């Protein structure tokens, strides 16, 4: 394990990941401006943050 | 009937924020609340 030195818990399980639920300066996620993804998250109620 | 309700801002139970700069009114899943 030390030879490869792989850090787990880096892949995101999906939109339901707790780290994705809350904002943080260490993790940056974004989309393309003025697209369908922008209006999907804007219209959603739970995904306000 | 119409009845007034008091409220205090604390924890996820009540979070107060200013009006939406984009829509101009209360956002989704949000209700207005006055303050003196």
């Amino acid at each position: 394990a030390f030879l490869v030195l792989d850090r787990p818990e880096e892949r995101i399980t999906g939109i339901n990941d707790p780290r994705l639920r809350n904002p943080s300066d260490k993790f940056i996620y974004a989309t393309v401006k003025q697209s369908s993804v922008d209006i999907y998250f804007r219209r959603q109620v739970e995904l306000s943050t | 009937d119409h009845l007034s309700i008091v409220t205090l801002e604390e924890a996820p139970f009540v979070i107060v924020e200013s009006v939406d700069p984009l829509s101009g009114t209360c956002m989704r899943n949000t209700v207005p609340c006055q303050k003196r």
